[PDB]
């Protein structure tokens, strides 16, 4: 169950208060895949991270009884001076898991990453592919009711995308996704219902095709302004 | 499990303490050498500069223990200011897991500094006892109370500076530059009794002088204190600073996340 | 000095209550 | 741990205790100050001697024999903190006297003020 | 001083227990 | 001295106004 | 185009940029660099006026303070500002006419011009207040000031080259610039310290330079033994040699 | 003082071991 009550989110600017969210009240459907898509810069990412709990809402709150993952591919989330192993150890110590279970998790993520020699190297020297790989492997390590993807699938080379898709379809069935992507085929392939977030309000569509059609209609309306 | 907020607070504090100890002591634990080298160098320089002067000043107390008792608490206070103030930018990328509020970084750095200087203090008294000096306080729990007051004042000042100078990463250098004359004026190297009285009341504005004198008085037997030195003034300074720091943190809680 | 002591005590416990309430709110902020 | 419990157990209770002590239970204490100096007739050592001898024990023996200090200081039964409990030890009596008589030194003039 | 020494003993024994608990926790995590 | 104490009262009143406004803002955000 | 002409061009442009960023957006730094000697003088006179009057009854305290303070302010600025010039323009090293030594020289010339303006203004207001403000032997003053300038610039370049990495060490030198204030004869005349502490203070070249500048400034000013100019001259020459050597050797790794 | 001398020698010998081991490990 996901419920949103009286959400208000903004940030101070020199030209006034650029308000993004203002008193949003809405209930999400359960056991179905959500394709969250909206105008770029109109509030998709802040909605994602308040769903992820990174920034708590200034007004109102969200209520849930399931587990929602932090945004995958969170390269800036891990601290630089620590190694990949140390960052993983820190992350499992955050969630307070047992010793042997967390050992199983670090072995799993080092098996997935296959970095090897640089796995015990601090991550300021890492390239983007390696940090994305350990982020994906770490996010796939925890058993979670819902997963948050900020268009982190199409990035990377073919082989990494291949095993990423493999472990992903290993995780479907027992878990559900929220897709934030600019590739429409991903929402028609991995989503059941579609929400549209325009100008500070979200509208539901039980049909994915109706949702993407309304997306193109909103884009045409934006392009039609003289 | 529901995992009540005290439990997750313990978990994030424990993990963050590991993370911060991994870098404060340095890779391969090279920093502990400097950690116990710095008081030794301070002791050596000050003793071969001022041993005869201190002997002529007050002959009842030998110089090295009088140096240690005012040096190690000030080192703890200086750590609790400078190390604590820069606790925001060092973990700025860590603020994306919803249980990583910056007060956890502040508390982790404070507890790490407290533990490190506690072991350094115990080692220092052990060495002083091993060399035949006087090394047991006569009023131990009063010393503990003054040490706790100094610790909480330093932690409050560190939190206040970390909150205030967040948008402005600078003025930290000015904080250290201002901390140096605080070392040179709080009577941690020479007894304050020889200071001419016309400078005396202004020097009483510094609460660290009061805390150092009160910690020294409860340590040595028959150590006189000057008029105008009390516990109420540094205690009130510490309480007001802690209230101001917590209130300022509560105002700008959301702004410390990027 | 009855009234001076009473005023000093009022200020002290007001500050103490404010500090402990801020600490309680700070720990209560974690809502996993 | 609601706010009501914190206010009741941190603000209202200690102020209530202090109010019912300092208003209806405390005992008044009058001070009688004096300013003295010792000089040679036609001096820091003699004023140190006086400062030590005022807080001494033999002076207490003489004064307790003379002016009956113990039974005077046990008179106020309403205030339990500043009164002198009967049957107390000699060392407690000495510390109580040292608390009651306050001696300050003006080193610029070498003047002893006794309150 | 019986009770006074007991109080200071409590304070010291606690402090060293906290410090050694921290050091045993980090040496358990390291290895 | 009429004018001398007025400046001190102005300064202390401004300080009290500032600190009371800041704590009122604190308790309003709470 | 000769290398010298393009060197003037790049130094001019870098001076313009660094003068824009040194002061505030609406020139708030000029107020601070005018007020800092004023605050230092206020504190120092109000704390040691009678003591300095008792020290020697021939030199007024404010002129002594100015003559010992403004050269030290220039030296401290040259040391502490020259070493941040590497990290301020990391991304600028991509136009093939810009080298790190150009940033070094631009920062140094600005530090020199600003402190010379401050010195002239301070001497003007000192003469305006009825004090003594004409150096008796100005040529030796210029020579000692040039030696001090070259020593400070050399030390700044040396610290800029050595501490390109480990920026924490950068911070450290600013801390060590604080006791250097309190020892090199800036506050109090050095004739009053007990004599057995003398030679330990005589390895500091800034003390010698300050003493010689004050001696060439005032008429009939007494210097101690071993306050020769040869020791600061040799220190400055050796420091400049080592700094230029280390910049030449470690030249290519100062890239983007 | 036999026991005192043995104890202070032990402490210094361990310290020496600690510093030489740390530098010989960090050179690698
Ligand atoms: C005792 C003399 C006078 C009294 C001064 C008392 C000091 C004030 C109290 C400390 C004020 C303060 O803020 O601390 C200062 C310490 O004072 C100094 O600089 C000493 C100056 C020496 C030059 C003097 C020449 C005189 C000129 C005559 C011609 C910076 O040190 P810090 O401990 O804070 O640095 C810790 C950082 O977090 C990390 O730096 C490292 C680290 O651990 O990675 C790296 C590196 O090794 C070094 O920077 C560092 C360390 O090891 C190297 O001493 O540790």
């Amino acid at each position: 169950m996901i419920e949103l009550r009286n959400l208000t989110k903004w940030y101070p600017t020199p030209h006034g208060r650029r308000y993004v969210f203002r008193n949003l009240n809405f209930r999400f459907p359960d056991d179905v895949s959500i394709g969250l898509i909206g105008r770029n810069g109109a509030g998709k990412s802040t909605l994602m991270r308040l769903l992820g709990g990174i920034e708590a809402p200034n007004e109102g709150e969200v209520v849930t009884d399931v587990s929602i993952s932090w945004p995958v591919g969170l390269s800036g989330g891990f601290q630089g001076s620590l190694t990949a192993r140390e960052n993983v150890k820190f992350v499992c110590r955050i969630y307070g898991t047992s010793h042997e279970d967390m050992l199983r998790k670090v072995r799993f993520v080092e098996e997935f990453a296959e970095i090897g020699e640089h796995f015990d190297l601090p991550m300021k020297t890492y390239s983007s592919g390696m940090r994305s790989r350990v982020a994906f492997g770490l996010s796939m390590a925890f058993d979670f009711d819902y997963y948050l993807i900020d268009e982190a699938m199409a990035v990377g080379d073919a082989q990494f995308r291949a095993k990423s898709r493999a472990v992903f379809d290993s995780r479907v069935g027992q878990a559900n996704m929220i897709l934030v992507s600019h590739n429409m085929n991903d929402i028609k392939e991995y989503c059941d219902v579609v929400v549209l977030v325009d100008q500070g309000q979200a509208t539901l569509y039980e049909d994915v095709e109706a949702g993407i059609a309304a997306y193109q209609g909103s884009l045409k309306k934006a392009a039609a302004k003289p | 499990v529901k995992r009540s907020p005290w439990q997750i607070q313990q978990a994030v504090l424990f993990a963050l303490f590991l993370r911060e100890l991994k870098t404060r002591l340095g890779g391969r634990w090279l920093g502990v050498f400097w950690v116990l080298l710095e008081p030794v160098a301070h002791i050596a320089v000050m003793t071969t500069l001022f041993s005869l002067a201190h002997r002529a000043a007050m002959p009842s107390i030998e110089y090295p223990v009088f140096l240690i008792t005012g040096l190690i608490p000030f080192f703890m206070f200086r750590g609790l200011v400078t190390r604590l103030m820069e606790a925001i930018d060092s973990n700025r990328g860590l603020f994306a897991y919803r249980q990583v509020k910056p007060i956890d970084t502040v508390i982790a750095r404070a507890m790490l500094e407290i533990s490190l200087q506690s072991i350094v203090y115990l080692i220092a008294l052990g060495t002083l006892g091993w060399l035949g000096f006087h090394f047991l306080p006569v009023r131990a729990l009063e010393l503990a109370g003054v040490s706790a007051v100094l610790i909480m004042l330093g932690a409050s000042l560190g939190l206040f500076f970390a909150v205030v100078t967040n948008e402005i990463p600078q003025a930290r250098a000015i904080v250290r530059i201002s901390l140096l004359p605080l070392y040179f004026v709080s009577g941690v190297i020479f007894p304050v009794h020889t200071i001419p009285p016309q400078y005396l009341p202004l020097l009483q504005l510094n609460p660290v002088l009061h805390l150092i004198e009160l910690s020294r008085a409860s340590f040595f037997p028959q150590y006189r204190v000057l008029q105008g030195i009390n516990l109420a003034y540094p205690a009130g300074f510490a309480l007001l600073s802690l209230f101001l720091a917590l209130m300022l943190y509560r105002l700008r809680r959301h702004q410390l996340a990027s | 000095r009855r009234w001076y002591n009473l005023a000093t005590l009022l200020v002290v416990c007001c500050l103490i209550y404010g500090v402990v309430s801020l600490v309680v709110a700070t720990i209560r902020d974690h809502q996993d | 741990l609601t706010a009501k419990r914190l206010q009741w157990a941190l603000v209202y209770l200690p102020m209530l205790v202090a109010t019912v002590y300092f208003l209806v239970f405390s005992a008044d204490r009058y001070v009688s100050e004096s300013v003295i100096t010792v000089r040679q007739t036609s001096s820091r050592e003699d004023t140190c001697y006086l400062q030590t001898y005022i807080h001494s024990m033999g002076l207490l023996q003489k004064l307790d024999q003379q002016l009956k200090l113990r039974e005077h200081f046990g008179t106020p039964l309403r205030d339990p903190l500043f009164r002198l409990w009967g049957g107390t030890s000699q060392e407690w009596f000495l510390e109580y006297y040292r608390s009651r008589v306050e001696v300050l030194m003006d080193d610029i003039c070498g003047l002893l003020t006794v309150r």
